[PDB]
């Protein structure tokens, strides 16, 4: 998600050590203004994908359902 | 830990120790796995 | 002509009349999701898990047990057939007890597998699971039945491949559980394939029950040596010690099944075992000592001793690179004293054609035969994998099975013409009722065991089979290809020894006995110190302590066949070579070396300095030993009748006996074999 | 065959290379032991530098052999611009590590694969 | 010479063997009557001329080759080679 | 313009690898078998040359298995019996090639188990 | 003396290690420690030990008590049970 | 499933086109992965010219060189296939250009196209052993001064044939041959099930 948060890429101007400085001092002031939009607006939901064949399945299914037992134990070896 | 005491599970030890490297206390690592391949002693009755 | 074309997804596969739709979709290369369904094995369409969908059908078809009809398009992958394996794997895992931590088939899972590949991600089965009690079936298997996916491979495996008919289904419902009715252990040999067959791990190797896991397990490809079938066989070994002995498919010779001596005897092959080489000390007792202190005691006494007083009895599992390096060492001190343990009859040419010795018929031969005449041995325990290709072709061809031995339980209907070597005389006479039987046989064959030979009237036994052979060849007019004459070993270094020119019996060395002997991996009491001369300086030059060790003046210790490069020859002369799965233990060596290294110390120093060398000298004494994998199609029979018919002798009345009449017999017969903890227990177990 | 070639169109051209390059070493020898301040004899290096010039002796096929001295000059180029120090050169030597004898019975004696 | 061995490496299916494999069928059983105890080894190479390997004594082995001869000639050669 | 040779194309001299361990290693070229613990047989499919196997000692301290060999755990995956063929004899290994071997057609057919006599 | 039996030989040279040092071992050792457990008497033919905790135990497995000689063992904790 | 626009596998496959059109003389194949990415493939020969063209066309600026890397498929005759990655800060677009080349048959150098190139191929050469005719100063960048062979060859083993240890009685780092306290346990992983038609 690069398209839902807004940000200024902080051109510098002539290239000299310094506009390179600068422009990092900046990077760090628009990152601060990314981590805004992403604490505001961090959705509720899963944190890994639910397919169990890509991502490994959670501690509670694998102790209780033999499919994720079985993905669990072919994932992981 | 005075508050809300652990969880006692009478094998975790009660005496737990500081790092024993430079004393003699200290691990010495060592294969735990026993003998693979016996071999054949020789018979001991001269034939 | 009969090759109808049914599309596979739009393939134009064409398939003979007959082919299934699992086998249809083989062909192209695609493989239905499988449980229940094995290539030697009936279908029996239990799991339903191959369910596919032919194109414009209302209801998906079983693909193992489909007759293919002409223009059929399987769509495996069509969104139905996914639904109709996604649907089937929740009903097997629903039952299932999720112990994949301690099924130790955990990664060899054809479940999880076609689980994590054709099946969901997730469990809906909210509800309880089921439980069924263990079993003690066996000391090798260990059914941990409560796995079981009711597919009856088991079932079919233990009476058609294996005769057994034991193992059955109990009751009906979510509780029909497929283990013996009342508890009778399934003692047959052939036993430890269940394992490799149930895909569930149910039922699985209890001496191999934890000792790893298969990720971890490098597979070095090699062959039998325990029996002389030389089934091909994978041998797993993790960080350098064998961890288990698994089949691997050859057509001809073990079609992926193994005995239950070479995949349990792996035990003992770590014990007893020799690794450095002791020498007698002044006190009487061997003594642990360096090489060039043992091989110059062994190579002093030789240079000591002239020709004919060197002599070697070699036998059991030494390999063909050992055995002309033992021979050209014993030549450069002109003995050819050099003789194997098992006496095959050598009056009438033996050891001269390569067909007095060799079951010629092909392992593969047996489906095609017509009447066999087992004669004097139990193929039951002497070659566990041909008694099987009788079992086959009694079974899905029509072979008419008849034994002149003792009445032994043969796994399948023989005709037991009687126990006389004399009604041979009958058969070639024409008096007894088979002759006109085998009258009837377009393409018969002839099996005489080595272990009647090794009576005292196998030469006799020999001739007077191969007179029948003739008769039975001219009346029935068989054609020359056809083979009816055939002779199976139950030694793996008996048809590589006779070939390299050693001279089968014992026999020779008894009339004038050797001031030295080489018994190269010799465990048997052919000759014993007693019978040696005064001096008996024998050196034993094996792997494990058994009966030559404890009489020996050297231990030159050797190696084994999961430790060499070595090469074996079964019955019908296909060289095979095992690779070194491990490297030797100890100081212990290649057989090859040491008495390369001992001909140096000695200043007869053979040729051969690397095995590449070794061989290319195999090659010169002998063809087989050379080209692998290849059976030496032409051989001369009539020629070998001819000096039968000279040769006289009398068959006795004594009827010719099996010496492995059960199998408690069976079970520790070499030296692996009797150093096997696992096989002791198995002997316990009978006993 | 039907090969392309990489710099040198026959074998003999590519000797002219291979010609160039040994003389290159030869002179080198001396400086490096020097700049280096190895412990060995300049004589004893070239002979070493003999030795790898042989040690591919055998090479007929053209692109292999230009191969060889382009890789080859990228060595001298890292001993005479000084990149690589003492322990990289001696390393030719091979002075540290025990010779392996090639006699069978010697072998034998010791190694279970030879 | 001692002789101990002869072995005929004849190699089936070959055009030269022909005459090595014309010797066995006919003369064999005669050589073999005639000296019942030396081992004569018939064995089958291939993609190799018929070889009339013979080991002499103490460990010396000869050779003389087959190739492309005729029946009588392979009689002869083996004749030569037990003298 | 294009140079000819005859000379089979062998590269020991470039590929940087120490003369024992050339001169001394047998690669087989072979297809894996299946572990007849499963029944799938997409590990039959491509053709894979192994170096020859070589000493695996215990190690004192902790009982680990140790290897001097370089070239154990590498096993190269070549797709054709050609192909594989040619990696031996440019990089100068030594070759034995074992020819695939298939499971031969076996003809299956549920009504027979229900046989008249069988 | 470990939990296998792992006890260097009077004579092997790895106790030069043990030399002026303590070899680990544990006082504590399982296969005592789980018999202590007593077999738990469950009144119903399958049980369940999800290894205690749940999700903080180990993976749930039925156990079939219904032979009457033997008693059930959980492959993960050994803990038993008997009808 | 990730979310994928056709716009992009259209937009760039007509491009394809376009540049196979305009560079027919070394244009094998051009294709679009289902991933939206360009890979025209060119034979060796085109290395200088279809680079040249992308860097230097007006309806084509492709200005900087992303990576240039070997894959080796030891199976392939040609065992190499050299990927150079190229991206087009002018119409947001990268493609892909791969060549194949064997392991004495040499390829052009494009430090003149893009001089990103100068050390990336001084780390093929290091790594894979592919020579680069015209280059500036091609010698090891990654590996060690006296190192022999290539690395990243397939055939190479991980742990290597050598490795350093400092010696007192030469007071000097010394190589030997490599002897390894626990060898790589090589885990056999793939199953013996495929996954679909692909
Ligand atoms: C003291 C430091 C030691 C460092 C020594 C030196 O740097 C290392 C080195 O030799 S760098 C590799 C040299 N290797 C070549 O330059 C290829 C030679 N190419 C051939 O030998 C051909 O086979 C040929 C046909 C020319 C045979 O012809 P001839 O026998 O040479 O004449
Ligand atoms: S069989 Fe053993 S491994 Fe395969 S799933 Fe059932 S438990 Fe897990
Ligand atoms: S035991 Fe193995 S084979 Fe016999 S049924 Fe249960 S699963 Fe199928
Ligand atoms: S395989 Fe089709 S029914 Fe089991
Ligand atoms: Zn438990």
């Amino acid at each position: 998600v690069y398209d839902q948060v807004e940000f200024d890429v902080p051109i510098g101007s002539r290239g000299d050590c310094y506009d390179r400085y600068l422009c990092r001092v900046e990077e760090m002031r628009q990152s601060l203004r990314i981590i805004e939009q992403c604490l505001n607006k961090m959705p509720p939901g899963e944190i890994k994908v639910d397919d169990a064949k890509v991502s490994p399945p959670k501690r509670a299914e694998m102790k209780t359902s033999m499919e994720s037992l079985i993905h669990h134990f072919k994932l992981y070896t | 830990p005075t508050t809300n005491p652990p969880t006692a599970r009478k094998f975790i030890w009660t005496n737990h120790k500081f790092n024993v490297s430079a004393t003699p206390e200290q691990y010495v690592p060592y294969s735990t796995t026993r003998k693979k391949i016996h071999e054949w002693v020789p018979p001991s009755t001269p034939y | 002509s009969n090759l109808i074309e049914v599309f596979v997804d739009g393939q134009s596969v064409m398939v003979e009349p007959g082919t299934t739709v699992l086998q249809a979709c083989e062909k192209v290369g695609m493989q239905i999701p499988r449980f229940c369904y094995h290539e030697r094995l009936s279908v029996a369409g239990n799991c339903r898990m191959c369910l596919v969908e032919i194109e414009k059908a209302p209801k998906v078809v079983a693909a193992c047990a489909m007759p293919v009809m002409k223009g059929w398009n399987i769509l495996t992958n069509s969104e139905k057939s996914k639904k109709a394996r996604e649907g089937v794997m929740e009903f097997l895992l629903a039952n299932h007890p999720l112990d994949c931590p301690i099924c130790d088939q955990g990664g060899e899972c054809d479940l999880q597998d076609q689980s994590m590949m054709f099946g969901s991600d997730r469990s809906r089965f909210l509800e309880g699971k089921r439980a069924v009690e263990d079993k003690n079936i066996g000391p090798l298997v260990k059914t941990i039945m409560t796995r079981c996916i009711q597919c009856t491979r088991c079932i079919r495996f233990a009476s058609e491949i294996a005769g057994v008919d034991d193992l059955g289904t109990t009751g009906r419902g979510n509780d029909m559980q497929v283990g013996t009715y009342i508890e009778k252990m399934f003692m047959s040999e052939l036993s430890g394939n269940v394992i490799d067959i149930c895909p569930v791990g149910a039922l699985t190797s209890k001496p191999y029950a934890f000792t790893a896991r298969p990720w971890e397990t490098r597979k070095t490809e090699s062959i039998d040596v325990m029996d002389a079938v030389g089934s091909n066989i994978v041998v797993s070994t993790r960080t350098g010690e064998v961890m288990r002995i698994l089949p691997r498919m050859h057509e001809d010779i073990n079609e992926e099944w193994i005995s239950d001596k070479t995949r349990f005897a792996y035990d003992g092959l770590k014990r007893q075992r020799l690794t450095e080489p002791m020498v007698r000390n002044e006190k009487g007792l061997l003594t642990y000592t360096s090489w060039e202190d043992a091989l110059s005691r062994v190579a002093g006494m030789l240079q000591n001793f002239e020709g004919n007083a060197v002599a070697a009895i070699a036998g059991g599992l030494v390999d063909a690179e050992a055995l002309v390096a033992l021979k050209d060492l014993l030549n450069k001190v002109d003995s050819d004293n050099l003789c194997t343990e098992e006496i095959f009859p050598t009056e009438g040419a033996g050891t001269d054609l390569r067909s007095n010795y060799l079951l010629n018929t092909t392992i593969a031969g047996v489906e095609e035969a017509d009447v066999v005449l087992l004669v004097g041995t139990n193929p039951r325990f002497e070659a566990p994998l041909f008694n099987a290709r009788i079992r086959k072709s009694w079974l899905h061809n029509d072979l008419k099975v008849a034994l002149i031995g003792s009445p032994v339980d043969l796994t399948y209907r023989y005709d037991h013409l009687g126990d006389s070597p004399k009604i041979l005389q009958d058969i070639a006479s024409g008096r007894h009722s088979f002759c006109e039987v085998l009258k009837d046989a377009k393409k018969p064959m002839v099996v005489l065991g080595s272990s009647a030979l090794q009576r005292d009237d196998g030469a006799a036994i020999l001739v007077a089979v191969s007179n029948m052979v003739q008769k039975i060849r001219v009346t029935t007019g068989v054609a020359a290809e056809w083979k009816v004459m055939n002779i199976l070993h139950r030694i793996a270094s008996q048809v590589a020894a006779l070939d390299l020119g050693y001279k089968p019996g014992v026999e020779a060395i008894r009339k004038n006995p050797p001031k030295m002997l080489f018994l190269l991996g010799a465990d048997g009491g052919c000759i014993t110190r007693q019978d040696l001369p005064k001096d008996c300086f024998i050196v034993y030059q094996g792997h494990h302590g058994d009966v030559g060790a404890p009489m020996a003046d050297v231990i030159l210790p050797g190696a084994a066949y999961t430790e060499k490069s070595a090469t074996y020859v079964n019955t019908e002369g296909r060289a095979q070579q095992t690779k070194v799965a491990v490297t030797p233990p100890g100081l212990a060596r290649e057989d090859w070396k040491i008495i390369r290294a001992l001909s140096e110390i000695a200043g007869i120093t053979l040729p051969y300095d690397t095995l590449d060398q070794v061989r290319n000298r195999l090659e010169e004494v002998s063809p087989n030993l050379v080209r692998y994998d290849d059976i030496e199609e032409t051989n001369y029979f009539q020629q070998a009748s001819e000096l039968a018919k000279l040769v006289n002798q009398e068959v006795l009345a004594d009827p010719l006996v099996p010496p492995q009449l059960t199998i408690k017999d069976f079970y520790m017969t070499d030296s692996i074999s009797r150093a096997s903890q696992t096989m002791a227990k198995c002997v316990k177990a009978v006993t | 065959t039907s090969v392309k070639p990489i710099f040198s169109r026959d074998l003999n051209e590519a000797k002219r290379r291979v010609r160039e390059l040994y003389r290159a070493w030869y002179r080198e020898v001396p400086n490096t032991v020097h700049l280096m301040q190895l412990d060995i004899t300049v004589k004893q290096g070239r002979d070493k530098v003999r030795e790898m010039f042989m040690k591919n002796a055998h090479v007929t096929d053209p692109r292999v052999v230009d191969l060889l001295v382009i890789k080859g000059k990228m060595e001298l180029q890292e001993t005479i611009k000084v990149w690589k120090q003492r322990t990289h050169v001696m390393r030719f030597f091979h002075e540290t590590e025990t010779p392996r004898p090639k006699d069978f019975l010697s072998k034998f004696y010791m190694g279970h694969d030879p | 010479l001692g002789l101990r061995e002869i072995r005929v490496h004849l190699c089936q299916r070959s055009p030269g063997s022909q005459g090595v494999r014309d010797f066995i069928v006919q003369r064999y059983v005669e050589l073999k009557k005639a000296h019942p105890n030396l081992p004569i080894l018939i064995r089958e190479c291939s993609e190799v001329q018929p070889k009339l390997w013979a080991r002499y004594a103490f460990g010396q082995e000869k050779t003389v080759s087959l190739n492309n001869l005729s029946a009588d000639e392979v009689t002869r050669a083996m004749q030569n080679v037990l003298s | 313009q294009l140079i000819t040779v005859d000379e089979k194309l062998d590269i020991t001299t470039l590929t940087g690898v120490p003369e024992e361990h050339i001169k001394t290693r047998k690669v087989r070229i072979f297809v894996p078998a299946r572990n007849n613990m499963q029944s799938g047989v997409n590990n039959t499919k491509k053709w894979k040359m192994e170096f020859d196997t070589r000493e695996r000692w215990e190690n004192p301290l902790m009982g680990w298995a140790s290897t001097a060999d370089p070239l154990s755990n590498m096993v190269l995956t070549f797709s054709a019996k050609e192909d594989a063929i040619a990696f031996a004899e440019k990089n100068g290994w030594s070759y034995d090639v074992e020819e695939k071997k298939v499971p031969k057609p076996k003809s299956k057919s549920y009504g027979a188990n229900f046989s008249w006599n069988k | 003396i470990t939990h296998t039996g792992q006890v260097y030989d009077e004579k092997d040279y790895r106790r030069v290690r043990f030399v002026d040092r303590q070899k680990e071992v544990n006082e504590n050792f399982a296969i005592d420690l789980i018999a202590q457990q007593p077999v738990n008497e469950v009144e119903h033919r399958i049980i369940a030990c999800d290894g205690g905790g749940g999700a903080l135990g180990h993976p749930k497995v039925y156990i079939n008590l219904d032979k009457e000689t033997k008693t059930g063992t959980c492959g993960y904790c050994g803990l038993q049970f008997k009808q | 499933v990730r979310p994928r626009s056709d716009v992009t596998h259209k937009q760039l496959s007509a491009f394809g086109e376009y540049v196979a059109e305009i560079l027919p003389k070394y244009v094998q194949q051009v294709q679009v992965s289902c991933l939206d990415e360009l890979e025209i493939c060119i034979h060796p020969d085109g290395v200088i010219p279809t680079l040249t063209f992308l860097r230097d066309h007006t309806n084509a600026q492709f200005k900087s060189l992303a990576d240039l890397t070997a894959v080796d498929v030891p199976t392939r005759q040609n065992r190499f296939e050299i990927v150079y990655n190229l991206l087009s800060l002018r119409f947001n677009s990268r493609i892909r250009v791969k060549t194949y080349a064997d392991e004495l048959t040499p390829i052009d150098s494009i430090v003149s196209v893009h001089i990103a190139a100068n050390w990336y191929e001084r780390e093929v050469w290091d790594m894979f052993g592919v020579f680069f005719f015209n280059h500036p100063d091609l010698r090891r960048i990654l590996t060690d001064y006296g190192f022999e062979g290539h690395p990243f060859r397939k055939d190479f083993p991980l742990t290597g044939y050598v490795e350093l240890r400092y010696d007192d009685e030469v007071k000097r780092v010394v190589a030997e041959p490599v002897e390894l306290a626990q060898e790589f346990r090589k885990f056999d992983l793939n199953s013996p099930w495929e996954a679909f038609p692909a």
